[PDB]
């Protein structure tokens, strides 16, 4: 879907930085999700949300944090990045049944 | 869970192509195939909720649900260099979540 | 078990 | 002779009184058996007769966890009701789901159901076809819309068919 948008496409960050991915939809969906890809394989659920103001862990959310501010914002926190937290993060939206996908975000954690 | 057996497959351009699903899940089974084309996002290539076991995708792809062999492959008549890339087997773990398989990369001639 | 979460409104 | 399930689930959203109330009592043929009540100190899906207390643990927790997550579903949608009927915040409203199966003699489907009701009112509702919809009024005309396009109807088919009527025997053994 073009109506996931995320922010920025390649980023690096240094050891211990605070990151924030950005994810916006127009695809006026309620759930939301933030997802990891680290080797072209399975992706992992980090984050996720049912609309606004919900912020719920997914299966590895040690080291991230979460905001829904609104219906089409959904940011995922690196609070402290490490070397761990390298990896493709993707964004997802579906009002029920498909999901979404958006460009992807390619996360580097430089020591 | 769902498991994607194969890790690489390859073919020759022109011939059939055939990526085996099998889910282990004790609810409902809502199942999809995602196609991710490098440095990009995954795709929808089709789904299956009830009704016909054969379902038609995009780009001349097909599955098959089988509740009793508990797969749900996915099939292309005649694959072309534009399908190669890695296809994801996926099943609404509880909904509205989804779980992905280890995926399999398709390489053809 | 009961029906699987619902579609947004 | 026929047999039915039946579920409820409905919240209830109250002039500034924090967060809407959630509630859900399941019933076999006419009698209640289970039910979940977000007012409790402790939330959690609960048997409401004794012959639906020989289910394990992992049974009451994954109910108990479906339920949370439906509690989240109508904080929602109320609020995108809300817009849809473009009424106020603090307001006072009602949003409730109702689904469930009934089973013929040879324990085989025989009628699906997945409706809401908003306010007291009818909102939407699959049609016995299973693959329809019944839009009350304009708002809902909306829900319907999409809910064509993405194939609601064949995603709680799914459900009603097969998962629905299977638990319906078990729970019909079990007692």
């Amino acid at each position: 879907e073009a109506a996931v948008t995320q922010s920025p496409r390649n980023k690096v960050a240094v050891t211990g930085e605070k990151v924030t991915l950005s994810c916006n939809q127009t695809n006026n969906h309620n759930n939301m999700y933030w997802y990891r890809q680290d080797t072209g394989h399975e992706l992992r659920l980090i984050y996720y949300s049912y609309g606004a103001g919900s912020t719920e862990k997914g299966d590895i959310p040690d080291g991230y944090k979460a905001s829904r501010p609104s219906q089409e914002n959904f940011s995922l926190t690196l609070e402290s990045a490490t070397p761990s937290q390298t990896s493709v993060y993707f964004c997802a939206s579906g009002g029920g049944g498909t999901l979404y996908f958006g460009a992807g975000t390619r996360l580097s954690v430089l020591s | 869970s769902v498991t994607q057996p194969d890790a690489r497959v390859t073919v020759s351009e022109g011939a059939s192509l055939q990526l085996r699903c099998k889910y282990s899940y004790s609810a409902t089974p809502y199942l999809f195939w995602y196609v991710q084309y490098p440095r990009q996002g995954p795709q929808l290539l089709l789904k299956y909720y009830s009704g016909d076991p054969v379902v038609q995708g995009v780009n001349g792809f097909e599955a098959e649900f089988s509740k009793s062999n508990s797969s749900f492959h996915l099939r292309k008549a005649s694959v072309h260099r534009s399908d190669s890339a890695v296809y994801f087997c996926a099943v609404s773990d509880p909904p509205p979540l989804l779980t992905f398989g280890s995926g399999t990369k398709v390489i053809v001639l | 078990q009961l029906s699987p979460f619902p579609f947004d409104l | 002779g026929p047999h039915s399930m039946r579920y409820y689930e409905t919240a209830t959203s109250r002039r500034g009184l924090g967060e809407p109330r959630y509630t859900s009592v399941g019933y076999v043929d006419d009698k209640e058996f289970v039910r979940f009540d977000s007012d409790a100190e402790n939330p959690r899906y609960e048997p409401q007769v004794p012959w639906m207390e020989q289910e394990g643990p992992e049974y009451w927790e994954r109910i108990t966890q479906v339920a949370k997550g439906q509690e989240q579903w109508f904080r929602v949608n109320l609020r995108t009701l809300l817009g849809y009927y473009n009424q106020s915040a603090g307001g006072t409203h009602t949003l409730q789901r109702m689904y469930g199966c009934d089973v013929g003699s040879d324990g085989r489907l025989l009628r699906g159901y997945e409706q809401f009701a908003y306010d007291g009112c009818d909102y939407i509702a699959l049609n016995e076809d299973l693959r329809t919809w019944t839009a009350a009024d304009m708002a809902a005309q909306i829900t319907r819309r999409k809910w064509e396009q993405a194939g609601a109807a064949e995603y709680y088919r799914a459900y009603l068919e097969g998962e629905c009527v299977e638990w319906l025997h078990r729970y019909l053994k079990n007692g």
